[PDB]
RNA sequence: CUUGAGUCUCGUAGAGGGGGGUAGAAUUCCAGGUGUAGCGGUGAAAUGCGUAGAGAUCUGGAGGAAUACCGGUGGCGAAGGCGGCCCCCUGGACGAAGACUGACGCUCAGGUGCGAAAGCGUGGGGAGCAAACAGGAUUAGAUACCCUGGUAGUCCACGCCGUAAACGAUGUCGACUUGGAGGUUGUGCCCUUGAGGCGUGGCUUCCGGAGCUAACGCGUUAAGUCGACCGCCUGGGGAGUAC
């Protein structure tokens, strides 16, 4: 059994699905939680509520580890930032850093064809 | 697309005086000396079509220049081609 | 989906079809009453899938009917056609009307009987049976029918106008027979070789066949075959084909 | 001849050697019987990103009036000094004398 | 406009990193002209500048890096 | 620094940046002809307002 | 002869072209590291991926492709087209102020050459994307629409093809003929400077008068008023099809 306090949070939000994971300052993953373990398929899968659950099951698995100090960031276009951050604030931790980084290419390549629908 | 100096050299053969520039000889003169020139840069620049555009309009208008003068004075256009070698 | 509508061109069929005792007849798509009667009435008894449960007994308990066949309610591509044969006495007349996007599995499915049937009559869309019957030099020529010219002689039996059918399409369409060689003109060591020959060369058809079969054989193999290789996949007949795929087969 | 900017940057722990760098590219300006109209240094700087893993790197300027040939030499020879970590050659209108702002804040 | 015009006319500029950070986002991105109030000119001179300047990491290209 | 006034602050940073509006639309290739087209067709769309 | 044509001297703006370097994002991939039951996908599913550790996230490396933002009712280009940055070669244009030639002009059947996208030819490359194809779904059926894959192709050098609603659906050149609000790029004079304010070319956008037009509309960048030459049409299909 292992106690460190210095924390890396990163939120992994998209339409399916949001992973949420914790990782050291050296970036070495710590423990994680998604919304599809938290145990929601299909269209709960994406719900603010389900990256709320996946942020709990975080909250639980740092307790563990570590729980002084917090720096999060997120990442994808999907719901549920504010929902998922403010339950990370559930055992709230003394955290100042937020931005996105979200991937933006300087015109990258070529995406796939839209949907004929 | 010529040095000031080039210019200043070929002018000073081919024109009447310093006040003189575009002369018929003048004009084809310098003319021929960039056609000539230009030849170095499409040797490599092939694919350059959008400059050739260019070197196509310059020795059609050499072609009209030097057809002006055979019909003005034959002797001014016979003299100038031999010190050009033109008709080449 | 679609089924006729016109006396004139159902007796047409139906008598061009010749359906008479001496054949192990059997319909599949008997759907309106109208074109499965009188193949019904000239056998004396004939054999049928419907693949709809429905029209199957609408069709069973129509006394005409009924009485005068023996009736299957199935996917046909499920259905033991090898057996039927059997049971038939002789290889199988397979015959009808479909919605045909099942047309291509059909195809397959009669050619995994090419034993077990005698002859196909069936009616289809005017470019699949051009194609079908397409010669090895033309645009409508390609890999489905190189695989039908393979296994069948196909032959057109008539064309029909689309203000015919129940729904009248816009697309007019003909009624095509083939026939399973007795002995096949092309003997091939195997058929899959075949399909994936045919297939490479036909996802590249507009280049070389250096540059789609020569992709796997060797241009002085395909010299070697007597095949020059600055062909396209459409200059080339199934005898040349089927070479191909029994060189394939023996030199692997 | 084409006046020029020169602008470039040397690793911080090879700072050092810059001014035997100012001798090795003025020797070939003159030497090409080019002349000079900027020298500068701003320090060791900090930099916006990283550049090779590394921060603070030491920066240069020159302006410049030599004839063609002898900016592709020192060019690539930023490319065999692996002590200069980039360059940028700028064919400027004039040759400018003035200071870079980099010094006149100062 | 008038104002705007006269910071064209005064200067055309690279290397002035006081100035280039008037025409910035924080975030490192180029501002629209019109948000300047400058003319087209010299926007383009700020551009090429400013792409310059991110060359030899005087600025950032995004907020990161 | 309260957390919920840092998520204001965030907010506004993320909404200055744009970068939900770009994520979403950069979701898939365009034939350039239609971009175009959509272009030019908010241009007069926009210019029908100015008339008064 | 100098008014058309054209040369010169000095500037100016510009994704014009050709050639060569180079950068920061980005995706994928590889190599670890931390870590563990999920991930992924959809309407929902499934196929797919993961306990050989995936997913995630950190580091390090690879490779191919494209240039977020500026960027605009904006520039350049014969048209097709041209957009990270620097260099190298290189085409055209416009203004300034003279100087110079001396009608050298325009148009152009044949002819010649340039000519998107797709495809072909020869040899490389192959990240991402993706006809065909393959497999899972959906549907009365579904060949579609959905998803997981995926080849050609997409990229490069060197050949070819020679077509596009390649359309301003508007041939080229020249002259004339109310206005008005912008944009862009030179330039002169006045600037009280710095803003301004008088001018004055070029390019370009939108209104609109007269006139024109079947009408719609066009309208000094004509579809007005006209001069020179070229191209093209002669009811609809059959048919841009046969030969
Ligand atoms: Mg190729
Ligand atoms: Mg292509
Ligand atoms: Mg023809």
């Amino acid at each position: 059994r292992k106690q460190v306090s210095d924390g890396v949070a990163h939120i992994h939000a998209s339409f399916n699905n949001t992973i949420v994971t914790i990782t050291d300052r050296q970036g070495n993953a710590l423990g994680w939680a998604t919304a599809g373990g938290s145990g929601f398929r299909g269209s709960r899968k994406s719900t603010p509520f389900a990256a709320q659950v996946a942020a709990e099951r975080c909250a639980d698995a740092v307790k563990e580890y570590g729980i002084k100090n917090l720096e999060v960031m997120v990442k994808g276009p999907g719901p549920g930032r504010e929902s998922t951050i403010r339950a990370l604030n559930a055992a709230g931790f003394r955290i100042t850093n937020i931005t996105d980084v979200t991937p933006i290419p300087h015109n990258g390549c070529r995406p796939p064809k839209k949907r004929r629908v | 697309s010529l040095s000031t100096e080039a210019t200043a050299k070929i002018v000073s053969e081919f024109g009447r005086d310093a006040n003189d520039t575009g002369s018929t000889e003048v004009q084809v003169a310098l003319l021929t000396a960039q056609i000539n020139h230009l030849q170095g840069h499409f040797a490599e620049h092939k694919k350059d079509h959008h400059s050739r555009r260019g070197l196509l309009r310059m020795v059609s208008q050499r072609r009209k220049l030097l057809d002006y003068l055979k019909r003005k004075d034959v002797a001014r256009y016979t003299q100038l081609i031999e010190r050009l070698g033109l008709r080449r | 989906q679609n089924f006729l509508n016109d006396q004139f061109v159902i007796d047409s069929i139906v008598s061009a079809i010749n359906p008479q005792k001496g054949q192990a007849m059997v319909e599949i798509g008997p759907g309106l009453a109208a074109l499965t009667e009188p193949v019904g009435e000239r056998l004396d008894q004939l054999t049928v899938i419907e693949l709809d449960r429905d029209l199957a007994a609408r069709l069973q308990t129509h006394p005409f009917l009924g009485p005068k066949l023996t009736i299957y309610q199935q996917d046909a591509m499920t259905f033991n056609f090898g057996e039927l044969a059997e049971k038939m006495g002789q290889p199988l007349r397979v015959f009808g009307n479909l919605p045909y996007n099942i047309s291509t599995p059909l195809m397959f499915h009669l050619f995994s009987y090419t034993d077990a049937i005698a002859d196909m009559h069936f009616m289809l869309q005017k470019e699949v049976v051009n194609r079908l019957v397409a010669g090895p030099n033309s645009k409508a020529y390609g890999r489905l029918s190189v695989m039908a010219q393979y296994y069948c002689n196909v032959i057109p039996v008539l064309e029909v106008p689309p203000s015919a059918f129940t729904p009248p399409p816009k697309v007019d369409s003909a009624v095509v027979r083939l026939v399973p060689h007795a002995t096949m003109p092309h003997p091939v060591k195997d058929v899959r070789v075949l399909s994936r020959i045919t297939t490479e060369a036909f996802n590249q058809r507009r280049k070389t066949i250096r540059n789609s079969l020569g992709n796997l054989f060797s241009v002085e193999v395909l010299t070697g075959m007597g095949i020059d290789p600055a062909m396209r996949a459409e200059n080339i007949s199934v005898a040349q084909y089927c070479q191909m795929a029994n060189y394939l087969a023996e030199n692997a | 001849m084409r006046h020029y900017e020169i602008v470039f940057m040397v690793h911080p722990d090879q700072s050092e050697q810059v001014p035997g760098m100012i001798e090795r590219y003025t020797a070939a300006i003159t030497g090409a019987e080019g002349k000079i109209h900027r020298l500068e240094d701003w320090g060791r700087r900090q930099l916006a990103y990283p550049i090779n893993k590394l921060h603070k790197a030491h920066y240069v300027l020159m302006n410049v009036e030599a004839p063609q040939e002898v900016i592709d030499e020192l060019e690539t020879t930023f490319r065999f000094n692996d002590a200069v970590i980039r360059s940028m050659v700028m064919r400027t209108k004039h040759a400018v004398t003035e200071a870079s702002p980099m010094v006149k804040a100062k | 406009f008038c104002r705007f015009t006269a910071e064209g006319v005064q200067e055309i500029d690279y290397k002035d990193i006081a100035t280039l950070k008037n025409y910035i986002t924080e975030s490192g991105k180029i501002v629209p002209s019109r948000i300047t109030g400058t003319r087209a000119k010299y926007q383009r001179q700020l551009a090429r500048a400013i792409k310059r300047a991110r060359y030899l990491s005087l600025l950032p290209y995004t907020d990161r890096h | 620094e309260p957390f919920d006034v840092a998520l204001r602050r965030f907010k506004r940073s993320c909404e200055k940046a744009g970068v939900l509006a770009e994520v979403r639309r950069r979701e898939f290739y365009e034939k350039p002809t239609t971009e175009r087209k959509r272009a030019k067709a908010s241009a007069v769309k926009r210019h029908a307002k100015k008339l008064a």
